[PDB]
DNA sequence: TCCCCTTGGCGGTTAAAACGCGGGGGACAGCGCGTACGTGCGTTTAAGCGGTGCTAGAGCTTGCTACGACCAATTGAGCGGCCTCGGCACCGGGATTCTCCA
DNA sequence: TGGAGAATCCCGGTGCCGAGGCCGCTCAATTGGTCGTAGCAAGCTCTAGCACCGCTTAAACGCACGTACGCGCTGTCCCCCGCGTTTTAACCGCCAAGGGGA
C-alpha cells in the first residue's frame, strides 16, 4: 500500500517554499517522507489510546488535540 | 566545574532585581549551579554539532545562536 | 428576595465569573475555591482576549478586511514579542507563517 | 525564442506565494489513506471523523514547515543555498528529536 | 449542551474594535485560546495550592500563577486588571 | 550591593564546560556569548523561584523553590 | 426495528503530478596565508575549608471565627435553531512592475 | 540604459453563504440560610543562614610563541531548476451498505 509515497515531491516542495527554502537536494524527498511518517505514527498511536480508553471506535478531533497537547505541540482551532 | 563562591555571588546579585534581602538555602544555591552546569554542558554539545556541521573544528558564537534558535530559546 | 445581579456585573467583567467558578470546581483543581479566584481569573481571561483581538483587528484593517480571519490572529501573535512568548509552541489552524525570506537567499546585486 | 528566468528566480516567487497563503499544501485524499494506513497497525476498524484527519493535516504540515525553516538555517549555516538530508538530521538532533 | 466563550469573546471584540467582526473559524481559535489559558493558570494555581498545602484556590494563587505564567508587560497589566475586578467585586456587593 | 559578578565564571570554567560538551576549540568570542547565555538562563529560574518564595510569604528561597522553578523551565 | 453516519465504489475530468532535457551556477574540492588559539611557565589572587558568634525566621502548636461547601427555591442568561444580507472571493481584463538579456 | 514580455497589481462586477441577530427555553447561575472548618493570627523554639577571620593552595591569568585551522580565492562539473509535454489520479457528486446504537 505504501501511501507514504503519496506525499509527492511537489507537496514536499511547497512545504519547503513556505519554509523559505530556495534549493532542495533531491535526497530531501525520501528523508521528508521518513520524518512525516515517524511523526504521524506517534500522534495517531496516542490519539487511539484516548479513543479506546473512552470506549469509542471513532477517533475524534479532540483525541488528536489531546495527543498533540500531550506531545507539546498544542493546536488551536479544532477545540478547547 | 564552576567555582561555588563566585556563582553564589552571581545568584545573589541577580536576586537583588527581584527582591532585596532574600535569603538562600545552601541547598538552593547548589540546585541552581548543578542546573546551570547541566544547561551549559548540554548546550555546548549542541554548538559542537553546529561547528562539526559546516566543516569547522572551532565553535563560534554563530553556533550558540543556531543551537539556541533551534532548541527554541530564540 | 432581591433581583439577582450577576457576579460579572458586580466585577464589571464581560467574562462569566459564575461559569469560571463552576469550571474551577468541576476541574478538581483543589478541594475548595475562594469567591475571589473566579473574579481575578475571569478578568485575566478578558484582558488576554482583548489584547489579542486589538492586534488582530489591526492586522485585519491593514489587509482591508472587516472580519478577523485566523490569518490575522497568527500575524498578530507572531508580530508581538509577548504573545509570541505566550504562544511560542502553539499551532494555529490556517494561521500560515510570517513572510520571512533569509536575506542571503535574495537575488544578488 | 521564449523567455526563461534565471535559476532561483521562480523559487523566490514560490516562497513569496506560499509564505503568503494559508491553504493546505498536501493533497487531501492521499493524506487520508496515509492516516488510515498508519491506523491499521494500531487497531482494525478504527474510524476517523473528517475533522480528526483535518486536525491531523494541520498538525503535521505545521511540523514539516517548521522543520524546513530550521533546516534552511542549518543549510545557510553551512553556507549552502541548498538544504540536504544532514540538515534535517542536524535540526532534529538539536531539537532532541534524532 | 456544549458551552463556548464565543458570546463573551464577541463582547470583548466590540470593546476593542466596534466595527470589526470575526469568523467562526477564528472564533474557534479564540475559544481554544481561552480554554488553553484558563487550563494553564488554573493548573498552576492548583499546583501553587498543593505546594503550600492549602485546600483553597485563592485569588493570591491566581495572581502568582499569572506572574509565573505570563511574560513581561502582559503579566503586570493582567495583575492590575484582576486586582481592579476583585476590588470592584468586594466593594460592589 | 553586588556588581560585575558575571565575570566570576572565568574563561577556564567555560573551557571545562565546553570540553565536557566535546568542544575541541573555542573562539574567544564564545566567552562573552556564554556569559550572556548563562545570565539569561539563570535570571529566569531565579525569577520564578523568588515568585514561589514570595507566595509562601517566606524570606528564604528554598531548594524546593528551585526545583519548582526548574520544573517550570522544563515546560 | 429503525435512524444516523462513516466507508466504499463509480465516473469524469481536469488540474496537478511525472517525465525529459538543457545549462548554469552552485556544490565542493584543492590551495595559500596569516592569524588566531592552544600550550607552557611564572605570578597572584581569591576560592575553599576550619572555626566563632549571633539572630532572623522557618516551622510547629493553639484558637476561633470567617467563609466557602451544601442545598433548596427562583429566574434569567446563554444555547440550539432559524433567517438574511453583506462581506469577500473569485473572475476578467487593463495598468504597472520586474526581471534579463542586450 | 533599454526593452519586451511575462508576472503581478488594481479595479469593477457577480454571487453566495456564512456571520450576525432573533426567539424560545432551560437549566444553571444566583439568592438566602446553615454548619463545619480551615487557615489566619499569636506565640514559642531553635535552626540554619549570614557575617567575619585566617590560612592554604590550587586555580586564574598575563604573556610568549608557534602552528594549526579558518577563510578567501580558483576551478570544475554536476545536478537541480525551469519550462514544455505527457499522464494519472485527485477531487466532486452521487449512491450504497451496513453498522451501530437506542
Amino acid at each position: 500500500r505504501d501511501n507514504i509515497q503519496g506525499i509527492t515531491k511537489p507537496a514536499i516542495r511547497r512545504l519547503a517554499r513556505r519554509g523559505g527554502v530556495k534549493r532542495i537536494s533531491g535526497l530531501i524527498y525520501e528523508e521528508t517522507r521518513g520524518v512525516l511518517k515517524v511523526f504521524l505514527e506517534n500522534v495517531i498511536r496516542d490519539a487511539v489510546t484516548y479513543t479506546e480508553h473512552a470506549k469509542r471506535k471513532t477517533v475524534t478531533a479532540m483525541d488528536v488535540v489531546y495527543a498533540l497537547k500531550r506531545q507539546g505541540r498544542t493546536l488551536y482551532g479544532f477545540g478547547g | 566545574l564552576i567555582r561555588k563562591l563566585p556563582f553564589q555571588r552571581l545568584v545573589r546579585e541577580i536576586a537583588q532585581d527581584f527582591k532585596t534581602d532574600l535569603r538562600f538555602q545552601s541547598s538552593a544555591v547548589m540546585a541552581l549551579q548543578e542546573a546551570c552546569e547541566a544547561y551549559l554542558v548540554g548546550l555546548f554539545e549542541d554548538t559542537n554539532l553546529c561547528a562539526i556541521h559546516a566543516k569547522r573544528v572551532t565553535i563560534m558564537p554563530k553556533d550558540i545562536q543556531l543551537a539556541r534558535r533551534i532548541r527554541g530559546e530564540r | 428576595r432581591a433581583k439577582a445581579k450577576s457576579r460579572s456585573s458586580r466585577a464589571g467583567l464581560q467574562f462569566p465569573v459564575g461559569r469560571v467558578h463552576r469550571l474551577l470546581r468541576k476541574g478538581n483543581y483543589a478541594e475548595r475555591v475562594g469567591a475571589g479566584a473566579p473574579v481575578y481569573l475571569a478578568a485575566v481571561l478578558e484582558y488576554l482576549t482583548a489584547e489579542i483581538l486589538e492586534l488582530a483587528g489591526n492586522a485585519a484593517r491593514d489587509n482591508k478586511k472587516t472580519r478577523i480571519i485566523p490569518r490575522h490572529l497568527q500575524l498578530a501573535i507572531r508580530n508581538d514579542e509577548e504573545l509570541n512568548k505566550l504562544l511560542g509552541r502553539v499551532t494555529i489552524a490556517q494561521g500560515g507563517v510570517l513572510p520571512n525570506i533569509q536575506a542571503v537567499l535574495l537575488p544578488k546585486k | 525564442k521564449p523567455h526563461r528566468y534565471r535559476p532561483g528566480t521562480v523559487a523566490l516567487r514560490e516562497i513569496r506565494r506560499y509564505q503568503k497563503s494559508t491553504e493546505l499544501l498536501i493533497r487531501k485524499l492521499p493524506f487520508q489513506r496515509l492516516v488510515r494506513e498508519i491506523a491499521q497497525d494500531f487497531k482494525t476498524d478504527l474510524r476517523f471523523q473528517s475533522s480528526a484527519v483535518m486536525a491531523l493535516q494541520e498538525a503535521c504540515e505545521a511540523y514539516l514547515v517548521g522543520l524546513f525553516e530550521d533546516t534552511n538555517l542549518c543549510a545557510i549555516h553551512a553556507k549552502r543555498v541548498t538544504i540536504m538530508p544532514k540538515d534535517i538530521q542536524l535540526a532534529r538532533r538539536i531539537r532532541g528529536e534524532r | 449542551r456544549k458551552e463556548s466563550y464565543s458570546v463573551y469573546v464577541y463582547k470583548v471584540l466590540k470593546q476593542v474594535h466596534p466595527d470589526t467582526g470575526i469568523s467562526s473559524k477564528a472564533m474557534g481559535i479564540m475559544n481554544s485560546f481561552v480554554n488553553d489559558i484558563f487550563e494553564r493558570i488554573a493548573g498552576e494555581a492548583s499546583r501553587l495550592a498543593h505546594y503550600n498545602k492549602r485546600s483553597t484556590i485563592t485569588s493570591r494563587e491566581i495572581q502568582t500563577a499569572v506572574r509565573l505564567l505570563l511574560p513581561g508587560e502582559l503579566a503586570k497589566h493582567a495583575v492590575s486588571e484582576g486586582t481592579k475586578a476583585v476590588t470592584k467585586y468586594t466593594s460592589s456587593k
